[PDB]
């Protein structure tokens, strides 16, 4: 893998969240009911700026940190980032069990989002349609979407491990009397 | 088979007539000629689908023959 | 390109941030169509192409019919209510 | 006046399993090559629509009691039914021209008609009042227009040479 | 004013960026403002007729695009039939 | 003596015919998925009669020197 | 046939009284039936997916569009039957459901615009047809001008559709500015990967999609569907959706868009959650249509989506018509007429319908469990084919969102059934008035289709494999 620059990405994160919070505050000011002016965009906004900035900083910082600590790029980093973002969103409600639930559940949700590829889109060169499918032809290495009538036994033993029934030689041939 | 398809489509037509009579809060034998009319209508639809399907299969077989 | 984008954007903002009238909404729609037609005709001239002018004259016709229908709908609303107020469409 | 094409066309294209006659047949040909089955379809629709509204009045009547619909509605019904039937007949004959349905009779008739036209030194598919460019535009407007019979009617009246056949 | 200004900037800049095919985003605005160099108008002698813009509009609208004219006819029919349905009250 | 079950051979043969029909439907589904999403002709996809994609434009001031291959 | 119908009905309605409009609707309903019977053999033109370009290159005709047109004729037949045949021959039902003089003409013109949208190959035709649809459907929302709510909805719908049409025109003219063309056939592999073109194309897609309620722009159309008459809602909630989504499915415009994915997820979540606290029937059904529109948005990202879209739109049309017809039939047993225009508004007015009409509740149950996607019904096979396509094309998070939305929507779908199978005091014991024969048969036929159409899935696939592949 290639390391992430935490502080730079998180500074970009904070500026983006700040701009988004300003836009949401302006939208709230214009959509609202009561008497309002150019003063109220930050007085009467329900912590929108702090929501956006905190979520952005927390998510990007935690993601890049976990990617640099774990030394990997996978969906567990999105699980941690969701845990942190949920902790921020749940510290607003000044209650412990709601904070814990927010953390755990948005961690699980963003971790699912990362497990599935960290994308609302598709890869479109890893999809089943664009990838080699069906039965594999002549002793070739079975790819992900390919099908096989009969698999290699060394592969089974490595993927699964010896023990609990699964052995490098069948039992009957391995116990056959040398006659 | 054709006869099976026509019988089943006529059964669907009888079901429509029955459910119509019941939505109307009438007895199930209110006007028994409607069963005959529904039968022949739905059987005509089924015959149409049967013929379309048969022509489709004939096309995909003519392709093999010409291949 | 510039005049049309400017008229379009300002008409859209004067439609969105209108707390005054319904007539301003009608006007902003018509001026939006105007801006599109002007961009369209400038490109028609630069490419030396007729499809743009055809689309433009079609927009003229369609916008006329739009105005007629919209101001019939307003008249029905006024048939029932008798006053078209600052708010409530 | 020259009756020679400006753009290239397909030669003997296959719209179905049967051979091609004309890819954009004239109204005259589509009506003259009709079969008695087509006229039967016309009469069938012409009779079915008014009978249809009387059947509807029998099933669920407008007022409480059954009353045969006015002759007003029966007249308009007959007219609309004849129109629907002419549409279906024109479509059947045009699909026979395209090679989508069985067209052996129409094939031999077209062969004989074109041979007689060549014998009389006449242009195949006729001579037009329009320039070649307008013949092209007309063909491109009318070609395969029967596919949109559900929406709009459009028919060939222009005598263009862009029927999808060999040059002679 | 905040949303008005934000939307003014965003919408104008996007409307000027949308017309160019360049990949980098900032350059897409910079090409829109690249109105510096004049167009040369040379003269040809191939157009023999007196065809103007209205003549060509008619030609294409009545030959190449006859369908949209005969659909605009139904649009104008709506323009007549709708307002009567909405404004008039039919007695019986 | 009341037990009159279908023999093993006929059972195996009937099951084999069923599996052969199922594999035939499989191969048909694969063939149809492959015949779709396969590039078709301009005549089959757009225009069977006017099969020339090349545009011939206006005609009122046609300049010699405007066509190009 | 439609233009013949329009030009005939304009004259025949001008020269006829208001006492004749119901019979006029009956006549044109039989006309559409005869057309769909006699002229439907044209499917043979599209054998092996032969495609035709008509009116220069302004229209496109293939199996997809022929099917959508047959479907729109079927829908118009049902909607015209609801106006041409009285449910009950009482003074109440001659006060609630009366056709206005121009309504049938506007319906046929809107159908014309719908079909010229799906058949469009050039953007000038698309724009003319979009406007012919939208003007006519403004006037359809407004024709019941004695309703305050309907006039208000007319004007809101005018302005919002106008703005979204401005967006469509901007997209079209920008496409022209870039490529000097109005035709999407002008695009290929090379032009897509050589020009960055996604802003224009997604602007077009969203201008078309927000006209059918795609979030976050759903509240206005849901208010319009609430505030309109029931027999107008049944039309204006279905036919525009079919038209625009069919155009966007035939035109492969958003094959792997991130914005469309995001907005489709948002449509699913909103259409599932927002319908949970709705106490009114039409808003509930509007949010149902919203989430189904999301399911159909998902297959704008596929490039091979004909079977799934056609199955789902057909089954959704049948279910939509059936549920609105059941709500129309339930008015005889509700104990409180709310309006002259929306006689039934709230779901709790359906309380105890099983004790007055049990088989109507059987129909409701079938339709509700098809909406939920319960096998062996038709919505299950719809959802299955959609899932098949989106998982074959690599949308794995959207699939889980789809399952969660399918589950959350079941609650407000089951609200109806639950209150319908509850007990009620003051049940019905006798009634000498009988509901119509024709409308009863139509509803029963739709229910039987939902219930027993899975028998023919093999045959439908075998026909599709010849006419669409
Ligand atoms: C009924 C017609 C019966 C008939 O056979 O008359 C044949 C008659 C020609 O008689 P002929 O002397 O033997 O000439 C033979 C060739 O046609 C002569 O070939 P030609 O090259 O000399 O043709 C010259 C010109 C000669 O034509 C004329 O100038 C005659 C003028 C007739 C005016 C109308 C009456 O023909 C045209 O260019 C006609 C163009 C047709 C335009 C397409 C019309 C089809 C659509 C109709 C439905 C409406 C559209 C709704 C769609 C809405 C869209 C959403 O042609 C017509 O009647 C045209 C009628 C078109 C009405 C529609
Ligand atoms: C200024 C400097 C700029 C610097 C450059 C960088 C800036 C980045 C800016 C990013 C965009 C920020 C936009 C913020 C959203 C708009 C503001 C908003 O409030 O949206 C909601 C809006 C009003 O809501 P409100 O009136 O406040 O009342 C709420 C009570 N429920 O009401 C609305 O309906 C409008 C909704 C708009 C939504 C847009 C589409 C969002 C897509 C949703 C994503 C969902 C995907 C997640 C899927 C997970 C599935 C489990
Ligand atoms: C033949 C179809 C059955 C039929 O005709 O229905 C008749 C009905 C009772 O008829 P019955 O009572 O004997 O005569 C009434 C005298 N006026 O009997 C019924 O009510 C039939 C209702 C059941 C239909 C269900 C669909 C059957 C599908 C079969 C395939
Ligand atoms: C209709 C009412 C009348 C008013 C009209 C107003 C003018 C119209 C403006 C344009 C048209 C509206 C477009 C609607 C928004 C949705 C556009 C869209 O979704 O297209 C995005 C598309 C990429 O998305 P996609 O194709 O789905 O994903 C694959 C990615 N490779 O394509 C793209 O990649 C987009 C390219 C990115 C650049 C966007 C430009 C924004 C620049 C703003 C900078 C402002 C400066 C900083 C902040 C200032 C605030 C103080
Ligand atoms: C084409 C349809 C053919 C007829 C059909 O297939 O449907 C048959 C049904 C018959 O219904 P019914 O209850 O027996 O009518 C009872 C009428 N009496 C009481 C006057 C006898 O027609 C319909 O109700 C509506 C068909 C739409
Ligand atoms: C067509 C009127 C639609 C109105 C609604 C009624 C549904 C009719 C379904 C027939 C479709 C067909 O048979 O066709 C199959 C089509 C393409 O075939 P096609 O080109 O259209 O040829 C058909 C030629 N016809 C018109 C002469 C018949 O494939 C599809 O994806 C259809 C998906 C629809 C699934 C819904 C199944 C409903 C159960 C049917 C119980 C009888
Ligand atoms: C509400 C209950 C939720 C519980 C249900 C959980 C089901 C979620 C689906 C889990 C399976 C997803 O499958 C996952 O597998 C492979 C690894 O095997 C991931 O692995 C792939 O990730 C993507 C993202 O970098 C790249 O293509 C990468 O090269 C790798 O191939 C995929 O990103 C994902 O598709
Ligand atoms: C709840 C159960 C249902 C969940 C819904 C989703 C079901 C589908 C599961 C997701 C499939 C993910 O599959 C995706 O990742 C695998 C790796 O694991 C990749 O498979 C590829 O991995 C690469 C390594 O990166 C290797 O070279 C391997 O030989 C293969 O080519 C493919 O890019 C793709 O097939």
């Amino acid at each position: 893998f290639h390391p992430y620059n935490t502080l730079g990405l998180a500074t970009q994160s904070a500026m983006v969240g700040l701009g988004a919070g300003v836009v949401a505050a302006a939208a709230r000011n214009s959509l609202a009911t009561g008497p309002r002016n150019i003063l109220t965009t930050f007085s009467k906004s329900g912590g929108v700026v702090t929501i956006f900035t905190g979520a952005s900083i927390a998510y990007v910082f935690t993601y890049c940190s976990a990617a640099n600590l774990r030394e990997r790029k996978d969906g567990w980093n999105h699980m941690w980032a969701g845990a942190a973002t949920g902790a921020v969103l749940g510290a607003r409600t000044k209650l412990v069990p709601a904070f814990i639930g927010w953390t755990v559940l948005c961690g699980a949700a963003c971790g699912l989002f990362g497990w599935t590829g960290a994308r609302f889109n598709a890869d479109r060169k890893a999809s089943l349609e664009q990838s080699p499918k069906g039965f594999v032809q002549e002793d070739a290495h079975q790819t992900f979407w390919e099908v096989v009538h009969r698999r290699p036994l060394s592969l089974t033993v490595e993927q699964l491990g010896e023990g609990r029934g699964i052995n490098a030689v069948p039992i009957a041939t391995a116990t056959e009397a040398p006659n | 088979a054709l006869f099976t398809s026509l019988v089943g489509a006529s059964g669907l037509g009888f079901a429509t007539k029955f459910l119509s009579n019941k939505i109307r809060l009438k007895p199930a034998g209110y006007y028994p000629l409607g069963y005959v009319f529904s039968g022949v209508a739905w059987a005509g639809l089924g015959l149409v689908l049967h013929n379309v399907h048969q022509h489709s299969l004939e096309v995909l077989e003519k392709k093999k023959t010409a291949l | 390109m510039f005049i049309g984008t400017i008229i379009l954007v300002l008409s859209f903002l004067g439609f969105v941030f209108n707390r005054r009238n319904i007539i301003l909404a009608f006007i902003c729609l018509e001026t939006m169509l105007l801006g599109i037609n002007l961009i369209l005709l400038r490109n028609s001239v630069l490419f030396d192409d007729i499809s743009g002018s055809l689309f433009a004259i079609v927009i003229i016709i369609l916008a006329g019919v739009e105005s007629a229908i919209g101001l019939s709908l307003l008249v029905s609303y006024y048939r029932l209510r008798g006053v078209i107020n600052s708010y409530g469409i | 006046s020259s009756s020679t094409p400006l753009v290239k066309t397909s030669v003997n294209y296959s719209y179905g399993d049967y051979p091609l006659i004309d890819a954009d047949p004239h109204f005259k040909r589509v009506v003259g090559y009709m079969r008695p089955s087509d006229y039967g379809v016309i009469g069938l629709a012409t009779a079915a629509l008014p009978a249809g509204i009387c059947f509807a009045e029998w099933l669920d009547p407008v007022k409480g009691k059954f009353a045969r619909p006015s002759v007003k509605f029966l007249r308009v019904a007959t007219m609309l039914g004849f129109a629907v039937g002419f549409g279906a007949a024109y479509a059947r004959s045009s699909l026979r021209f395209f090679g989508v349905t069985e067209n052996a009779r129409e094939y031999k008739k077209d062969e004989a008609q074109m041979a007689a036209r060549k014998a009389a030194g006449l242009e195949p598919y006729g001579t037009s009042s329009l320039t070649p460019e307008l013949q092209e535009i007309a063909a491109k407007n009318s070609a395969h227009s029967i596919a949109g019979l559900f929406i709009f009617p459009w028919f060939n009246f222009v005598n263009h040479p862009y029927h999808g056949r060999e040059q002679k | 004013l905040p949303l008005v200004l934000i939307s003014l900037i965003v919408l104008t800049i996007s409307g000027l960026m949308i017309y160019s095919n360049d990949s980098i985003l900032i350059n897409k605005l910079l090409e829109a403002f690249g109105n510096d160099y004049n167009t040369i108008i040379t003269q040809d002698w191939f157009n023999i007729e007196n065809t103007t813009l209205l003549t060509t509009i008619g030609n294409v609208l009545l030959t190449n695009n006859a369908f949209i004219l005969l659909v605009l006819a139904i649009v104008l029919l709506l323009g007549i039939i709708g307002p009567i349905s909405i404004t008039m009250k039919h007695k019986e | 003596t009341f037990f009159h079950p279908k023999s093993r051979e006929d059972i195996l043969n009937e099951e084999a015919k069923i599996v052969q029909a199922l594999n035939n439907q499989r191969e048909l589904t694969i063939k149809m998925h492959e015949l779709k999403r396969e590039e078709k002709d301009y005549a089959h996809s757009y225009s069977p009669l006017f099969s020339d994609p090349v545009p011939q434009g206006g005609s009122i001031g046609k300049a010699p020197g405007s066509s190009r291959e | 046939m439609l233009i013949l119908a329009i030009i005939s009905l304009i004259t025949f309605v001008s020269m006829s009284k208001l006492s004749d409009n119901r019979a006029i609707i009956r006549l044109i309903n039989i006309y559409l039936i005869l057309v769909l019977v006699l002229d439907s053999f044209l499917y043979l033109l599209f054998l092996n997916n032969q495609t035709y370009t008509v009116m220069g290159e302004l229209l496109i005709f293939n199996s997809f569009t022929f099917y959508i047109d047959m479907l729109i004729y079927f829908i118009m037949i049902v909607i015209s039957s609801l106006y041409g045949y009285n449910l009950y021959n009482n003074n109440l039902y001659k006060t609630l459901f009366e056709p206005k003089k121009e309504l049938i003409i506007l319906f046929l013109i809107n159908i014309l615009g719908a079909l010229l949208i799906v058949h469009s190959n050039d953007f000038i035709t698309l724009f003319v047809a979009i406007e012919l649809q939208s003007y006519s459907i403004y006037l359809i929302t407004a024709i019941y001008n004695s309703s305050y709510k309907a006039s208000k909805a007319s004007m809101l719908y005018f302005f919002m559709g106008g703005i979204l049409s401005i967006l469509i025109a901007y997209s079209i003219n920008t496409y022209y500015s870039v490529l000097n063309s109005y035709t999407l056939h002008s695009l290929d592999s090379l032009i897509i990967n050589t020009l960055d073109l996604n802003l224009i194309l997604i602007a077009l897609s969203l201008g078309l999609l927000f006209k059918i309620g795609i979030a976050p722009l759903h509240k206005w159309l849901i208010s319009i569907y609430e505030n309109t008459p029931i027999l107008i809602t049944i039309y204006i909630s279905l036919i525009p959706k079919i038209s625009i989504l069919s155009y966007l499915v035939l035109s492969n415009i958003s094959i792997n868009s991130l914005v469309i994915s995001i907005l489709a997820i948002l449509t699913l979540l909103v259409g599932s959650v927002g319908g949970l606290l709705q106490i009114k029937i039409k808003r509930l059904l509007a949010f149902s249509g919203l989430t189904n529109a999301g399911y159909m948005m998902l297959l704008l990202l596929l490039n091979n989506n004909e079977f799934s879209y056609l199955y789902y739109i057909t089954q959704y049309s049948i279910s939509h018509l059936a549920i609105f017809m059941i709500i129309i039939f339930s008015i005889y047993y509700i104990n409180y007429i709310n309006n002259q225009y929306n006689p039934i508004i709230y779901v709790n007015q359906l309380k105890g319908l099983i004790h007055d009409n049990a088989y109507l509740v059987l129909s409701m149950a079938i339709v509700v469990f098809s909406f939920i996607g319960i096998p062996p019904l038709l919505g299950f096979f719809g959802k299955l084919n959609i899932l098949m396509s989106i998982l074959n094309n690599g949308y794995y998070f959207i699939s889980i969102v789809l399952i969660v939305a399918s589950l959350i929507s079941a609650l407000y779908y089951l609200y109806l059934l639950n209150v319908s199978i509850q007990d009620k005091n003051n049940i019905l014991i006798n009634s000498n008035e009988t509901v119509s024969s024709v409308l009863s048969y139509i509803l029963s036929s739709l229910i039987i289709l939902i219930t027993f159409g899975f028998i023919y899935n093999s045959l439908i696939i075998d026909i599709f494999n010849v006419y669409f592949n």
